[PDB]
């Protein structure tokens, strides 16, 4: 097509979407982690996560409320990668590499398990 | 804007 | 902090939304402009205009299901802005620009608004 | 990925 683009229109986006996590606004799922919950928007976490694509595009789960999660998944790991999928930032550091990269692959979140493996190749 |  | 950051993360983000409203997922609300009707996700649409953001925001219109919008608003401009919304793509064009900018303005896109008045200015 |  003839159109034009504004280069930061996808940043501003996100940057809205995660002002409207953090005052909870329009949040319509908890996720629970080893006792600790999280709230967060279906939508966005399906665009992260091929877990979640899976989950919210199934009939029935679609419908949920709260998810739990599978209990050898850390609440610190899944924090991170919360704050990464409503932000760009990963909160990467050496001792949460191990529960970052272990929850990235749970959640199907197939960039940040390719840094993860870089970052723990460049150390060994 | 840009011509993307 | 020290974190790390992925480039494409936003853009990516709004990609998959988009797939989800093209697919018409987890779509909830109908905005009805002149007797023609378009779905979304409330959450994009407030990520994007001051006023969907200002009508999702409120303690009664934030359960509605249906929005109609003001009967001077051109469904042609609002599709266009739509669109625009979810792929940060504007089909700015000499025929639509006026109903686009007075689309914007009420729906309180300053970008938009901006770039419409410049590509105004440039023609007179 | 990039320093931000
Ligand atoms: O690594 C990843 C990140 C990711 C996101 C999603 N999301 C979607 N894919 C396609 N259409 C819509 C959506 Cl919401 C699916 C798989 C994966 N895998
Ligand atoms: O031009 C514009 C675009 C735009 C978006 C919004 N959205 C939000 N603002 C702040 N926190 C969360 C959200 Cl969702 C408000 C005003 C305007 N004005
Ligand atoms: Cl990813
Ligand atoms: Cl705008």
């Amino acid at each position: 097509d003839s159109c034009i683009q504004f280069t930061r229109h996808a940043s501003d986006v996100l940057l809205n979407l995660n002002r409207l996590r953090s005052r909870d606004i329009l949040t319509d799922v908890v996720i629970v982690v080893s006792r600790e919950q999280f709230r967060a928007h279906k939508t966005v976490l399906m665009a992260c996560s091929g877990l979640f694509y899976s989950i919210f595009t199934d009939q029935l789960k679609c419908n949920l409320s709260v998810i739990n999660l599978d209990p050898e998944i850390n609440p610190e790991g899944f924090c991170i990668l919360l704050d990464f999928m409503y932000t760009s930032r990963l909160n990467l550091r050496e001792g949460n590499i191990m529960a970052v990269m272990a929850t990235a692959m749970y959640l199907q979140m197939e960039h940040v398990v390719d840094t993860c493996r870089k970052f723990i190749k460049a150390s060994e | 804007w840009v011509i993307p």
